[PDB]
C-alpha cells in the first residue's frame, strides 16, 4: 500500500425514510466532503441547512433557485414514495427462513447457531426441559452477510446431565410455528 | 420502518467513484460505471424493477465537479485516513466436504480503496471469489464484504489479506476448521 | 422504472 498522496472524498446521500410504510416520509439530501457533512437538505426543514462553516455557500445558492427547491420538496412524492412502490415486493416482503442448528462448545457452552434468514427482526431462546431460560444466556446479536440474508449465534452456558433436553427456539415472520432444534446430553 | 438510500461518490486523485442503492443495510444494486449497466445484488431483483444506467454517469460528473469545487474551497484539507476493523466468518457452520463461503468483512474505514486478498495455506486464491462495492455507513465510513467459497478440509488453513493507508502493515485475518 | 435524484451543482464562480 504506496501513494501517500493526499486523498479528497465527495459523497452524495439521498436517503428515503418510511414510517408504517407510505404513512410518514422523510427525505435527507446529505452532501459529505471528507467525511465530514456540510450542507444537507431535510424534507421535514424544507430547505438547504449548512452543517458546517464549508456548506454555508451552498445552501444559499441553492437555496436562491426556487424552482429546484420544490423539485425537492415533491421528491417524497415522486422519489421516495414512488421508489418504495418498485422496490416492496423483492425488498420489504423479502422472506427467507432461517436454518437452525445446535452443537456444543467449551470455554460447557451450547451453541445455537441460525442462519441464511431474512428480515434480520428475530427472536430466539434457549430452554431446559421445556423450562425458558432467561439467565446465563449471550448472543452474538445480528450480523449482516451483506448477500440479503442474516445470521446470529446465541449461547447457553450450562453444566447438562443426560435426562435434559435443551432447545433452541427460534421465531421469525418466514414461519408460522416457531423452529425448535434440541440437544441431549 | 426501513430506509432507502441512494449513495455515490467521487474519489481524487484516483478518479473512482460508484452508485448504489441500499435497502436497510443491503445493497439493491449498483451500476458498472464502464459498462453503463445496472448490476442487481439478486438476479431476481432484475427481474422485478430496472433502472437507467446513464443516469448514474451524470450524477457522477457533478459530484466530480462539485469534488473539485470543495477541494479548493477547503484549501484543499485531505481526508483523514481511518483504518478498517476486519472480520473473517462462515455463511453457516462448517462440516466438512460441505460445500461453505468464507466472508472478509472490511468495515468502519475511508477513503474508499482497499486491497483483499483471499490466502489458502499462505497461498492466494482467487477461484469462485467475489465481493461486493463500498457499501455506506451512518458515520459515512464504509463497508465492504468479500467472499470465497471452499471445501471446509482440516489440513487447510486460511487468511484474509487486506491494506489500506490507515494501516501500518497488511492486516491478516485468520481462519481454520478449530 | 427506479427513479434516480440528481444533486446540484456548486456556484462555479465563487465569490
Amino acid at each position: 500500500m504506496g501513494d501517500t498522496r493526499p486523498r479528497f472524498l465527495w459523497q452524495l446521500k439521498f436517503e428515503c425514510h418510511f414510517f408504517n410504510g407510505t404513512e410518514r416520509v422523510r427525505l435527507l439530501e446529505r452532501c459529505i466532503y471528507n467525511q465530514e457533512e456540510s450542507v444537507r437538505f431535510d424534507s421535514d426543514v424544507g430547505e438547504y441547512r449548512a452543517v458546517t462553516e464549508l456548506g454555508r455557500p451552498d445552501a444559499e445558492y441553492w437555496n436562491s433557485q426556487k424552482d429546484l427547491l420544490e423539485q425537492r420538496r415533491a421528491a417524497v412524492d415522486t422519489y421516495c414514495r414512488h421508489n418504495y412502490g418498485v422496490g416492496e415486493s423483492f425488498t420489504v416482503q423479502r422472506r427467507v427462513e432461517p436454518k437452525v442448528t445446535v452443537y456444543p462448545s467449551k470455554t460447557n457452552l451450547l451453541v445455537c447457531s441460525v442462519s441464511g434468514f431474512y428480515p434480520g427482526s428475530i427472536e430466539v431462546r434457549w430452554f431446559r426441559n421445556g423450562q425458558e431460560e432467561k439467565a446465563g444466556v449471550v448472543s452474538t446479536g445480528l450480523i449482516q452477510n451483506g448477500d440479503w440474508t442474516f445470521q446470529t449465534l446465541v449461547m447457553l452456558e450450562t453444566v447438562p446431565r443426560s435426562g435434559e433436553v435443551y432447545t433452541c427456539q427460534v421465531e421469525h415472520p418466514s414461519v408460522t410455528s416457531p423452529l425448535t432444534v434440541e440437544w441431549r446430553a | 420502518e426501513h430506509v432507502i438510500i441512494q449513495a455515490e461518490f467521487y474519489l481524487n486523485p484516483d478518479q473512482s467513484g460508484e452508485f448504489m442503492f441500499d435497502f436497510d443495510g443491503d445493497e439493491i444494486f449498483h451500476v458498472d460505471m464502464a459498462k453503463k449497466e445496472t448490476v442487481w445484488r439478486l438476479e431476481e431483483f432484475g427481474r422485478f424493477a430496472s433502472f437507467e444506467a446513464q443516469g448514474a454517469l451524470a450524477n457522477i460528473a457533478v459530484d466530480k465537479a462539485n469534488l473539485e469545487i470543495m477541494t479548493k474551497r477547503s484549501n484543499y484539507t485531505p481526508i483523514t485516513n481511518v483504518p478498517p476493523e476486519v472480520t473473517v466468518l462462515t455463511n453457516s457452520p462448517v462440516e466438512l466436504r460441505e460445500p461453505n463461503v468464507l466472508i472478509c468483512f472490511i468495515d468502519k474505514f475511508t477513503p474508499p480503496v482497499v486491497n483483499v486478498t483471499w490466502l489458502r495455506n499462505g497461498k492466494p486464491v482467487t477461484t469462485g471469489v467475489s465481493e461486493t462495492v463500498f457499501l455506506p455507513r451512518e458515520d459515512h465510513l464504509f463497508r465492504k464484504f468479500h467472499y470465497l467459497p471452499f471445501l471446509p478440509s482440516t489440513e487447510d488453513v486460511y487468511d484474509c489479506r487486506v491494506e489500506h493507508w490507515g494501516l501500518d502493515e497488511p492486516l491478516l485475518k485468520h481462519w481454520e476448521f478449530d | 422504472k427506479m427513479r434516480m435524484a440528481t444533486p446540484l451543482l456548486m456556484q462555479a464562480l465563487p465569490m
